[PDB]
């Protein structure tokens, strides 16, 4: 979850 | 706009424009590696234009020299942004390739294209060169990866500005754009993901137009208290159906039941009224005496009457778009002091300005057909137009859902976009559910908001928890899907 | 050196200082992420110094906020560099929160400390409040992330420089540091992970020093055609054992045999060279007819007409240390025109002189006691002394293989660093079975060198690969325990 | 030879030629489909010589014409044979493409070679654009199926002329060739299917030269009565062992024992002979006393007392090779009238006349080492040399087991090829454990030839169930896995 | 096993 | 592979 | 698929 999200 | 997020990132934090793009290069290195898997047996053509979107391009390239197969770089544009010059430098430092003149057989020695032609500095038809090489790689078949949004793409509306750039990936930067959330955009960026490149997280959530997520899906749905009774949950009335469309009404007192609503009553044109309960005896089905088989002034006095012992009043689905059908839906609209959703032949015959002196609220639900006659514009103009569904909203006070592949909610100052669903619901019955749906959600106290914005999320879920050929999908299949929605959901 | 990499990085190359600073916390970051899964409910303390190791923090702590439950910095410098300040500079803007007084109870209010006071900017003891917080940290249970290295580590020797934080995880740049290779360093680092920060490949694989890894193991080892024969896979004569020590000749025939060598001979005083073939009668032990149970020169022209017939001879397990045995070694390593593994007492005897004025190849396997002797240095200076061991090599143009919990090769040009192995190995035994694998696989066509590398990596695998628990492997089981080691790595 | 086959099946049964070679074509893409699995997705670059093997090509090109992606026939001859003519004719028809001229990229645009260039009909040293597209195939990385025999491997010998093809797969047609079982050729082959192309099956059975096989196995094995006791299974001497070799004879007597003899005795210097036991105590080890280590005429009325009361006598493992010994081993073979099994040392000092006088049976197990001291040739001249083997075998009334990865088994008349094994027995006792198998199956009542070939198949098969890296095998594991190989192959 | 021995 | 080395 | 279709 940091970097990406969905 | 994200590039109001930039600019003040940059001039107001301080984060220098090169860190960002650097944050910007990388993630779409990470997300390549997140989907293929390895990639040093793969070989990369990196397509560059002039802007910054081909400066995240050249951090691409350049962070995959040497450990990759293969990298060359196209370069498209002509002028250079100062951070695309810089990066661009930088690739050359590190003994990168770069070559101005595309060959149509250089898509061969290739099995990835990262597409940094375009961002979102896209202005105007895509023609020329720009154009051909384009084409050439939506022929391709190679895995193709687009930069911020696909070369081609609209940022702003999802528009193809004469070709784009059709991606199995595309990487984001900082929230998703309005052109990967609306057709023929979304469809061209294939998987989405948004990448975090370091801008404050404050400037990140202050974005007034969204994607409805799970999350907030599950926040909004109401609680079910142990102690309760139906009492707790509501009640609805639909006024609905006609001796042309028998079973419009029971699709829409359904989707009312099945959400969670504690009484459903339907008033529906004798004798029928008598299908409704035929099918699904919870329901309590009122029989309406009328002349013809359709709702008219005749009636006024009874619906209004049914209407005192209700929370929410859904009209429209079924009822016919005749002279008497009008005249009843506009009395009684401007007599009832109820919420209100408003769908299907009551949107119709819908006067406008009986909407302006309502003091009560209202959901409108149309598809882009029903709202094209109702604004008097033509489908095209309507369709995705999320703007004028803004100024509807706000000049009329209410809620509106323009219904389509992806869905619009707004009340004129929250726009919420809605992107659950297949095309299952591309049938007619599918949009009587959903009526019933959000009364439903209104009669156990959300908002007209809140109410449209979990519906039409789970709505679309329910579709997509089919379990054969989603063209097969009916109504009905539906309706039973929604339970298990909800609890897929929690 | 990190530092000469650094700087052609930033000068020659053109990458900002900045950019590598934020590459770098970043991957603290998304390090921490892949140890610890979803960081969003652990709250964070950072402590940064004013160098560019608490730059690194800063940028760590900037990132993390708004995504965990909390970020506090305790900045523990004077004065901070330019990376450093600017890095403070964006933190505070973000809304972070600062403190510069370190309290004994803020451990508690924190699930997470991230070391980022000193890196290889360390010089010096620690002492102060650098080193009451460090204590502090190491008395806490919290989860610590250290930023480069454990701060306290001398990144160039694993030295401890008077206390030394304990972390859970090292995320380091670029290339692992000697000082989380060598004890004590390597055991404070914790696990372990190199980050590429940007700098060019070129420069990151010019580094004269390293790790030997399972894929340059893999490459290595030797082929085994089909059509083969044992004489093409070589011929070792073993020179060893004594009335003393009956047992060690077995490990290292056994260590030969069980790496692939085609045929291995053992010379041993008789009776004892019996005792070799009771246990394995694959090996062939050749009965030396001695005076008192020892070699000595009366052996001489039988073992020169014994080496003529083989590819290497290792020569010294279970000898014995006294006088005959002396002048038997070193006349013996004069006249022999073969490659020579030289171990235990032939280490203890050997006259240095004898290795420069040959100029057949030789590899020497001390212990730090038995290299500490032959240089007439202490243990303590000899032990992890890779220069020493450097320069030994160089002078007397051999390899040197010098065995610890992390064991160094070296021919004066290249230094590997070997890390596999456990406490299982510290058991008299251990060393003979090395001594036979390393002349193994000379005799197949290794290098002195390639046949060092290769072995003291097998050697320490096979030990982990023991079933039970480690401090009850002996020599035997480990000689078993080899072709699984090989499989594996293949 | 198959060419013998070839022209009675066409001349005197009267099956077109073309028939023929219409079978071997779809036999070919038939074993490529079971290899390669659908082929439609593939494109195919196929090499066809002008003699038979490249009508045999243009057979598998025609068959594959639209139904796979693509196929491309480069002819590389001069003139065609007439069948080769005929179905390069039927490849035209059907619309196929052929180039003469070959291109160093050509290799690029295909994904499977199908190797048609020559087959049995190979005379002489390839050169030229023959030399060069096999070795522009060699470096290209495509699957390579060979037609009969990979072109440039002498099907008589197995042996490279100049260059050869090497194939991932190769089909051959009716038997096997020497040359896929003889090295290099059996290296260069790959994968190996023969292909019944319809000859009678009563001509491809009297064949005199084949492969030990399972089946033939199997069906060697002899048979365990459940009313038995150990002289059912008879009784082996083994006449091994010196001071310098103490380990031998306990390989060779636990060989004898796995395969299921029924006592086992080994005659071994005093006090070598107690090794044995302290490793195996259910071997009987006993004492010959000796002068310096070694056998000598002075043991001779002993051993042949000792061999009165078994059924058969091997010789020879850890002799040693001095003149003792050679005299020792010469009179003993010229007076025992006992079956013998005659391994390393006893041949080392052999005189071949005495094979001749001998009465009683005789098997011989040289390495090619051995062998050629025996015949007083080079190694390269007896290495694979079966007819040498063959003429050996009929001159001296024995049988004739020549040992390497494919070892040769012979008696004159009939000749084996065994290929179980791999390169764990290229190491020294892996030997001594067959002589023991070898006399063991004799002694339960198989022929000398008979014993022979189940053996090598055996320790061959039994090296292959080895656990771990087969170049960690030693012969004591060998020893245990025995029973296992017979478990299975039952 | 018609067709093809290994 | 591309950022961690173990 | 080569030989038989079903
Ligand atoms: N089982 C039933 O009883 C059903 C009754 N239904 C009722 O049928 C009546 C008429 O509804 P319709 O939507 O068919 O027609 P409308 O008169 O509301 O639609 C306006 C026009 O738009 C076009 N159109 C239809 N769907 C569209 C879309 N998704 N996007 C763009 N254009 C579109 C059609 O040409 C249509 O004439 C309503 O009262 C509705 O409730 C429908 O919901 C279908 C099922
Ligand atoms: N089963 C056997 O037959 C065995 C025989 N061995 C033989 O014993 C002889 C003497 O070898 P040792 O190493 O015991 O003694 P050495 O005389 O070679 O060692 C020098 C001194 O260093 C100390 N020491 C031992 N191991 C050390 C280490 N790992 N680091 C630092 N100091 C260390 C000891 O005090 C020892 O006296 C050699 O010939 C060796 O081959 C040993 O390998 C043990 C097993
Ligand atoms: N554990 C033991 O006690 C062992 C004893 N062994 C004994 O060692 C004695 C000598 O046997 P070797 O075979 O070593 O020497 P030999 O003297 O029988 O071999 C003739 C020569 O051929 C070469 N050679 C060895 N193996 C070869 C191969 N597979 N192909 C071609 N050339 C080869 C060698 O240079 C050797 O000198 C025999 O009595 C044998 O039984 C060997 O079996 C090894 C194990
Ligand atoms: N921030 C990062 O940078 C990007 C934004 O960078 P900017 O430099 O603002 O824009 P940009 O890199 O998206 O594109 C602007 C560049 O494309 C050219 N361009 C735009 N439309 C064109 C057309 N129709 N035909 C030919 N050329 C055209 C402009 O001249 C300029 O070179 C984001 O998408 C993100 O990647
Ligand atoms: N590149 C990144 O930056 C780091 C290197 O940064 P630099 O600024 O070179 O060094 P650094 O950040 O490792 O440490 C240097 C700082 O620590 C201080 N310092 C060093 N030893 C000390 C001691 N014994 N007691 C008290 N203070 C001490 C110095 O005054 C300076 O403030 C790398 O480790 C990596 O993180
Ligand atoms: N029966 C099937 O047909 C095959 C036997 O067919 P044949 O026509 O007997 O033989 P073949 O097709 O194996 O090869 C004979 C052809 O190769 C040529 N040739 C042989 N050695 C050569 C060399 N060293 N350099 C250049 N050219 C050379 C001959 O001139 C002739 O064109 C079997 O292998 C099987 O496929
Ligand atoms: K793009
Ligand atoms: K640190
Ligand atoms: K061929």
């Amino acid at each position: 979850a940091w970097l990406f999200e969905a | 706009h994200m590039k109001e997020i930039d600019e003040l990132t940059i001039k107001e934090y301080g984060v220098d424009s090169r860190i960002l793009m650097e944050r910007a290069g990388i993630s779409v290195v990470l997300a390549m590696e997140e989907e293929l898997g390895n990639l040093s047996d793969y070989r990369f053509l990196v397509l560059c234009g002039g802007g910054n979107n081909g400066g995240d391009g050249f951090v691409v390239a350049r962070n995959l020299l040497g450990v990759v197969k293969d990298v060359l770089v196209v370069f498209l544009g002509k002028k250079k942004t100062p951070d695309c010059e810089y990066n661009y430098g930088l690739y050359k430092k590190f003994g990168g390739k770069v070559v101005e003149q595309f060959e149509p057989s250089i898509l061969n020695e290739f099995d990835v294209v990262v597409d940094a032609i375009f961002g979102t500095g896209l202005r105007g038809e895509i023609t020329g060169e720009y154009a051909e090489i384009i084409n050439l790689v939506n022929k391709s078949g190679k895995v193709v990866v687009s930069v911020d949004v696909p070369s081609g793409i609209d940022s702003n509306t999802g528009k193809v500005l004469r070709t784009a750039v059709k991606a199995d990936l595309t990487v984001t930067f900082g929230v998703p754009k309005i052109g990967h959330i609306l057709f023929p955009g979304r469809d061209l960026t294939g998987k989405l993901k948004v990448a975090n490149i370091g801008h404050p997280v404050h400037l990140i959530n202050s974005i007034n137009r969204y994607v409805i997520t799970r999350e907030m899906v599950r926040s909004l749905l109401p609680e079910r208290p142990r102690d309760s009774h139906k009492g707790t949950y509501g009640k609805v009335l639909i006024i609905a159906g006609s001796r042309l469309y028998s079973g419009a009404p029971v699709l829409s007192g359904m989707g009312s039941l099945k959400v969670g609503t504690g009484l459903v009553k339907l008033a529906v044109p004798f004798p029928q009224n008598l299908i409704a309960t035929s099918r699904f005896p919870e329901l309590i089905s009122v029989p309406i005496d009328t002349e013809k088989g359709f709702f008219s002034l005749q009636n006024l006095q009874e619906c209004l009457e049914l209407s005192k012992d209700v929370d929410v009043v859904a009209i429209g689905p079924g009822l016919g778009n005749n002279e008497h059908v009008r005249e009843f839906v506009n009395e009684f609209l401007k007599t009832l002091e109820k919420p209100a959703v408003i769908d299907a032949d009551a949107i119709n015959v819908l006067d406008t300005s009986v909407l302006k002196e309502r003091k009560s609220p209202a959901v409108l639900t149309p598809h882009p057909g029903e709202m094209a006659r109702l604004v008097k514009k033509t489908v095209g103009d309507v369709k995705y137009n999320y703007e004028l569904a803004e100024e509807f909203a706000k000049e009329n006070d209410c809620v509106l859902v323009l219904k389509s592949a992806t869905t619009i909610v707004t009340d004129g100052e929250k726009t919420l976009f809605n992107i659950t669903g297949n095309t299952g619901l591309s049938k007619g019955g599918s949009g009587d559910v959903l009526t019933g749906m959000i009364a439903g959600f209104i009669a156990q106290g959300l908002s007209p908001l809140e109410a449209s914005t979990v519906s039409v999320y789970l709505h679309g879920f329910a579709a997509e928890l089919f379990e054969q050929d989603e063209r097969g999908l009916t109504a009905s299949e539906l309706l039973r899907l929604i339970p298990e929605a909800i609890r897929r959901l929690k």
